[PDB]
């Protein structure tokens, strides 16, 4: 679909994009005052992007910002233990609560 | 105190001995008193010094016997 | 054990052990395949433990220690190479070298007294 | 029963397809490489490993005829 | 506390 | 601005996590060991 | 705490932080019958055993090797 | 228990059972290791044999 | 001596397993680490008689094949 | 970026079953509920014909690189190790023994490793002892 | 013993000290439970961003895409950690 | 195979060591983490832990005097003592493996124990010491990683010590030449090595950590990943041996039955 900028389904995408950045920022700095000049450097060239009206420059630049995101990804992120891809996910999971059907086998 | 190799043992003394068959060479006569001394102070470390080191220096000069042969044969190699 | 047979018996109770072990958390998805990957390797390596003993009582006629260690010098050094390569294959599984390793970082997913053990004084030291 | 099974309809699709794909079989040329090399090429392959190897392995109680270990070192400077 | 209530008598 | 969760980073460097601090016993009781091999040594003479 | 349906799912080893209300009742049989039938491996262990290097003397060995010659 | 914002962490309160057997454990293996060094440091580094007293 | 260093922990298994039901969460895992511990020093012993004193052990149990 | 696994049809004709493009379910959102939270897989959706090759129980499908890139790198590294091992070899930059390998009295302990008689002394003999 | 719970009086403590330490909240501001990110404190979309991923590292959670969108207001962000089962 | 089953003897109790203190760290902390880039500055909290992994990874990179000193050490001057091709070769695999044994060694201590917190602080303030169940089997094997391979070196190295079980042939003997006829340089080649780089790499963490932004660079961000992703093996098995391997069933079920 096209890009409209100002939109509210802009916001949400460009949002999303800079989570994915900090992210990958994140996994592959692992120290915290590295991590924030990485973390500016980032914020700083979305905010020279962020006044553009011309859907035909968004499109040539968010084609552009996942080929960085998806070169500099790192192999091996950062992920909580109890989420989706963590080292307790779906350990120990509750059983379901449901009253038994008898049967006569 | 062992300044050159002892005298070899005999094959039946090997034998008696239960002496290991890599270990059977010109140092086997040393090696019985250890093993003897090994098995009676449990193979600590502080136990059996001094027949640990007479039988260490023994294999030193069957080392040193085994360099001495390497140069001769190669003498006899260069000059064939 | 006193003969191969009952070093089998041990070596495939181990592989059976080790995959409850891992998977043990089994409503994890990761740990029920974790397991899975274990226990199929080292049966690949099992299948060629047992070509090995097949091997063993066709050149020697019998599996026991006393028996087929004071033929060793006697025996052809094809035949020795045979059931030794058998011998070297169901090894690396279980000791995880290079081949059949991938298993041994997937075994992690197991509670960490597992690792603890599995890798210490047990399986990770069968093949050596 | 009670049907305790909660049917699912592209279960039952999915399901009933994987018993009858010998319906939609074509013997094509596709078909017809697979065919010869599950059914002509490998049995081919072993049976000329057994009939080669039929009675030429005398491996019970093999003697070694040949030493192992070298008796001289030679250097090699 | 945890204070795991004892099950039934087996 | 610059930094803009420099105030809430700062911790991270204070207190317990200084370079002093974080380093300092990194070698657990090794001058207890100096100390008691100093007192072998002496006690052996 | 949470949920274990423990009404009718009874495993042998429990199902879900099971300790029935007799435990020490239990444990003390069990340990009983533990302790009782270890004494019976370790009676079964010391008449079964042997040392297969004090079987035969040395001298009964040399005999075999010259008559199998 | 209240949370205090901004406050940084101190050094922490380490029970002493937990410290002085730290301190055991790691002044047992550098008094063995020093211990082991200086009767042992000629014949660890090639420097003299075993039987060299 | 040699049957308890062999066959004592296959017995903590089968308590825990079969058992745990009735002696619960806490007296099965000592049972268990009590089992294990008769071989820690049935192994102990025999190690003693083993490597220092040349003794060898073997218990035929019956024939398999 | 993502790409499916292989020995995956493009195409295929099995009468009037439903014609859809293999979706590898591994790879889908974590984050969204499902009717089947561990298949991530919602009650009804149309299964392809090799489904069981393209969901959870299947193997892992790995897609950090292309399988070439990392056979390229694979075969990258052991070759390294294979030129390391070839230019010693080669060049023969391995040290030289430094005393002639140990030697046995007894014809090489022959009797004592299962000779029977002179005519078997090589074959089973250690290196010999020429020094008595 | 381990940590004691997490009730809602610590998820708001440790909530109020990130937007505390957070500068780039508009001077003034008073941080109220009901108070909002842009309107209250003053933050637009970026830096809506950056805050929620002090939170979700504060509490060690992973946020979704979905589920960060719809957190603008401080009681709503608290609301979502304590029905978070792995919020820590 | 005397040496390798003294290793295997010592090789046990310090590894147990530490997979059991990897343990109290990870239940220790209360967001139950696994991965050491959400770790730091962990010495203080919990002391007795970090002093249990300090000995057991001393151990393990066969600090002089310490048990796996006296099982690795002699392992690796070995395959120089067999004055072979492949000996020679395996000597440099081994020293670098010894030499990388000390690199992972520190790194993971730096990661979880001596590095500035990346934890929240919240994590820092309920970080404490696990009961006395957990911690005594850690002391008896702590006491093992420091002592045992000494007591036992004797039974298993010692020359001349009958182990008939591990049979060596006569002409394989190399202990004499290992132990006389290496050079002093190499009898602690590996110890300069590890300790040496051991430090240097200590130091980049703490001091110039931007060297190890290896994400700026392309080529060290391909190096990294493909060690990271273990040498892209289980990329290789699942996606080429797995797969082909389930496809031959189904072309042997389409085309076949
Ligand atoms: C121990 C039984 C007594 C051993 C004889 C006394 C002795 O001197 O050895 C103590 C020993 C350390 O001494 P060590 O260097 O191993 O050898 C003897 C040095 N004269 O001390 C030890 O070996 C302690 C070993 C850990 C316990
Ligand atoms: C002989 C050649 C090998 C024969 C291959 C046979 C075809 C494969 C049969 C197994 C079918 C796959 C299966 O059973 O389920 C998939 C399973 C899951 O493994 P995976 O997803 O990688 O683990 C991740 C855990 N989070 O995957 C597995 O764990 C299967 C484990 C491998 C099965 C044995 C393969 C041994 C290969 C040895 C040679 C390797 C190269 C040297
Ligand atoms: C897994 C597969 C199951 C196990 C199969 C084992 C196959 C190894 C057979 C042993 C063997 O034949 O070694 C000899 C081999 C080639 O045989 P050849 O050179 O013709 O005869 C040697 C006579 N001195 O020559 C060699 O010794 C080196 C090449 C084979 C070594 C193993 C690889
Ligand atoms: C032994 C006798 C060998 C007979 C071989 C029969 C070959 C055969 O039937 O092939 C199948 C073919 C139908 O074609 P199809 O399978 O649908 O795929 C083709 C797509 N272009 O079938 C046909 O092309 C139709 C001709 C069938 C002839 C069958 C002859 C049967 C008489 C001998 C029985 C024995
Ligand atoms: C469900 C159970 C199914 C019940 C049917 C199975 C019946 C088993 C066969 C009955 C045999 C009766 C018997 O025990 O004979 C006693 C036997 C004496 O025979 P003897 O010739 O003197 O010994 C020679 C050994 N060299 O003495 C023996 O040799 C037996 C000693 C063998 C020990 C092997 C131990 C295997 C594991 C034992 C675990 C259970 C034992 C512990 C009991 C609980 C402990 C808490
Ligand atoms: C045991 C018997 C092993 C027989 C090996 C058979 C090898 C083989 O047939 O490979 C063919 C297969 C590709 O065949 P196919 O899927 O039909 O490609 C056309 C798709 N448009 O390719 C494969 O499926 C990979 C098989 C390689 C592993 C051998
Ligand atoms: C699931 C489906 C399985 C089907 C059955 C599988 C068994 C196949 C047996 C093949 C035997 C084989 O290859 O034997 C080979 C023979 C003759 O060999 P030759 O080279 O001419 O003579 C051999 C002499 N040499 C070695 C000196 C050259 O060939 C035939 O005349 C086979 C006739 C039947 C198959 C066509
Ligand atoms: C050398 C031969 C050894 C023989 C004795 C070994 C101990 C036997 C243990 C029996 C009790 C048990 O494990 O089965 C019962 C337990 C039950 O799970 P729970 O922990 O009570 O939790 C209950 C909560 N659920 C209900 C969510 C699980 O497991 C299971 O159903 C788990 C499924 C795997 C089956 C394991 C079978 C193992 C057999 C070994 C095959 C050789
Ligand atoms: C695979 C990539 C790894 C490196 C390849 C080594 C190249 C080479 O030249 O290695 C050759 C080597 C050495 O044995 P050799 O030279 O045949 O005999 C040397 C005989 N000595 C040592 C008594 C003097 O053997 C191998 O490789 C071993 C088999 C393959 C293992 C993998
Ligand atoms: C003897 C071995 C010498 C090489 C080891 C140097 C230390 C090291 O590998 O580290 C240096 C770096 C990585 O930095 P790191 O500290 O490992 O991780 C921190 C990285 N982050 C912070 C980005 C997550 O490595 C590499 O990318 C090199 C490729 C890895 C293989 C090492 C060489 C293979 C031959």
């Amino acid at each position: 679909k096209a890009v409209v900028p100002f939109s509210e389904a802009n916001k949400k995408y460009v949002s999303s994009l800079y989570r994915k950045s900090l992210r990958t920022a994140h996994d592959w700095i692992n120290k915290t005052e590295f991590y924030r000049v990485k973390a500016s450097e980032i914020r700083s060239r979305f905010d020279a992007n962020k006044h553009i009206n011309d859907p035909n420059e968004l499109k040539v630049i968010f084609k552009e910002t996942e080929a960085l995101l998806e070169d500099y990804a790192h192999p091996d992120p950062i992920i909580p233990p109890c989420r989706p891809g963590g080292s307790k996910f779906e350990r120990n999971i509750p059983p379901r609560v449901e009253a038994r059907i008898p049967i006569d086998v | 105190g062992v300044s050159e190799l002892p005298e070899l043992l005999s094959h039946e003394e090997m034998k008696q001995n239960k002496i290991p068959l890599a270990y059977r060479d010109r140092c086997a006569r040393l090696l019985v008193p250890l093993n003897k001394c090994r098995k009676e102070g449990w193979y600590m470390p502080w136990n059996c010094v001094q027949e640990r080191h007479d039988y260490e220096q023994c294999q030193y000069l069957d080392f040193k016997r085994r360099v001495k042969e390497l140069e001769e044969i190669k003498k006899q190699r260069d000059a064939a | 054990g006193d003969n191969y047979l009952i070093l089998f018996v041990g070596w495939e109770f181990i592989g059976v052990a080790s995959y409850l072990l891992i998977s043990f958390w089994f409503t994890r998805f990761n740990a029920v395949k974790s397991g899975l990957s274990a226990l199929l390797i080292n049966r690949f390596g099992d299948a060629l433990l047992v070509l090995g003993l097949s091997y063993l009582v066709l050149v020697t006629g019998s599996v026991n220690y006393n028996t087929v260690f004071a033929l060793g010098s006697y025996l052809d050094v094809n035949m020795i190479t045979v059931i030794l390569i058998c011998f070297l294959v169901a090894s690396m599984a279980k000791s995880a070298q290079l081949g059949l390793h991938s298993w041994l970082l997937l075994a992690m997913e197991g509670p960490t007294p597992v690792s603890s053990l599995l890798h210490a004084a047990c399986l990770v030291i069968a093949g050596v | 029963g009670p049907h305790l099974l909660r049917e699912d309809a592209s279960f039952q699709r999915y399901g009933q397809l994987r018993d009858n794909l010998a319906t939609y079989w074509k013997f094509n040329r596709k078909a017809a490489r697979n065919v010869f090399i599950f059914l002509v090429a490998v049995p081919a392959g072993l049976g000329y490993l057994a009939y080669n190897y039929e009675g030429k392995t005398p491996f019970v109680g093999k003697r070694r005829t040949e030493p192992i270990f070298e008796q001289d070192y030679v250097p090699r400077k | 506390d945890h204070h795991t209530p004892l099950g039934p008598a087996e | 601005a610059g930094n803009p969760w420099k105030r809430r980073d700062a911790w991270r460097s204070q207190g317990a996590f200084t370079r002093a601090n974080r380093f300092r016993g990194a070698l657990p009781g090794f001058f207890w060991g100096l100390g008691a091999f100093g007192v072998y040594c002496v006690y052996e003479k | 705490h949470h949920i274990h349906t423990p009404s009718y799912i009874k495993p042998p080893t429990g199902g879900w932080n099971f300790t029935p209300a007799n435990w020490k009742q239990n444990t003390v049989l069990v340990l009983v019958g533990f302790t009782a039938c270890c004494v019976g491996l370790y009676k079964l262990g010391e008449a079964g055993s042997y040392n297969p290097k004090l079987k035969y003397k040395e001298e009964e060995l040399s005999r075999w090797n010259q008559s199998a010659k | 228990f209240k949370y205090v914002r901004g406050a940084i962490v101190p050094k922490p309160k380490v029970h002493p059972g937990y410290v002085i057997t730290s301190k055991f454990l790691g002044g047992l293996m550098w008094f063995w290791i020093f211990y082991r060094a200086k009767q042992d440091y000629p014949v660890w580094f090639g420097l003299k044999h075993p039987w060299e007293h | 001596m040699i049957l308890l260093c062999i066959f004592t922990p296959f017995l903590g298994s089968l308590i825990s397993g079969f058992f745990g039901r009735y002696i619960g969460v806490n007296s099965s895992k000592w049972i268990v680490c009590l089992s294990i511990f008769v071989s820690v020093v049935s192994t102990y012993i025999l190690f003693i008689d083993v490597i220092f004193n040349e003794i060898e052990y073997t218990y035929n149990i019956m024939n398999w094949l | 970026k993502s790409f499916l696994p292989h020995f995956i049809p493009k195409n295929y004709s099995y009468g009037d079953y439903p014609r859809l493009k293999p979706e590898n379910l591994q790879k889908r959102d974590p984050y969204l509920k499902y009717d089947d939270q561990a298949n991530k897989r919602n009650f009804n959706e149309p299964l392809h014909p090799q489904q069981d090759d393209l969901d959870m129980w299947a193997p892992d499908h790995f897609d950090f690189v292309q399988d070439s890139i990392a056979l390229k790198w694979f075969g990258t590294f052991f070759g390294v190790l294979a030129v390391f091992s070839s230019v010693i070899y080669i060049g023969g930059l391995y040290p030289e023994k430094p005393a002639n390998p140990r030697n046995y009295p007894f014809s090489g302990l022959a009797k004592d490793l299962g000779a029977s008689s002179e005519e078997d002394t090589l074959l089973y003999a250690a290196k010999i002892d020429k020094s008595i | 013993s381990s940590t004691p719970s997490l009730t809602k009086e610590i998820i708001y403590d440790r909530i109020v000290e990130i937007l505390e330490s957070y500068d780039n909240v508009k001077q003034g501001s008073t941080i109220s439970p009901a108070a909002s990110f842009s309107k209250d404190l003053g933050l637009d979309s970026l830096d809506t961003v950056e805050v929620l991923l002090e939170l979700e590292n504060e509490f060690s959670i992973l946020i979704p895409d979905n589920e960060a969108d719809e957190i603008k207001t401080v009681q709503q962000a608290v609301d979502y950690i304590a029905a978070q089962e792995d919020s820590i | 195979y005397n040496l390798a089953l003294f290793h295997l003897i010592c090789h046990s109790f310090f590894k147990a060591l530490l997979f059991m203190s990897a343990g109290s760290v990870i239940h220790s902390i209360i967001s139950e983490y696994q991965d050491i880039r959400m770790y730091g500055g962990f010495r203080q909290f919990i002391p007795l832990a970090y002093t249990c992994i300090f000995i057991a990874s001393l151990s393990l990179m066969a600090i002089p005097g310490l048990t796996g000193f006296y099982s690795k050490d002699i392992i690796i001057e070995s395959m120089y003592g067999e004055y072979t091709f492949s000996g020679f070769i395996i000597y440099w695999f081994a020293l670098i493996s010894a030499t990388c044994t000390s690199l992972y060694s520190i790194r993971l201590i730096y990661y979880t124990f001596l590095n500035n917190p990346n934890s929240p602080k919240y994590i820092y303030i309920n970080l404490k010491e696990n009961d006395i169940v957990l911690i005594t089997p850690m002391i008896i094997l702590t006491i093992l990683s420091i002592f045992g391979g000494y007591l036992l070196r004797d039974i298993y190295l010692g020359m001349g010590s009958p182990f008939n079980e591990l049979f060596i042939h006569p002409n394989n003997l190399s202990l004499i030449e290992t132990e006389f006829s290496l050079p002093s340089i190499l009898k602690v080649l590996p110890l300069i090595t590890g300790l040496g780089g051991g430090l240097i790499l200590l130091l980049i963490y703490e001091f110039n950590y931007s060297l190890f932004l290896v994400y700026n660079n392309k080529n060290l961000s391909k190096l990294y990943s493909f060690f990271n992703q273990k040498i892209m093996f289980d990329q290789l098995l699942n996606n080429l041996i797995l797969r082909s391997g389930l496809n031959i069933g189904w072309l042997l079920n389409v085309h076949i039955d």
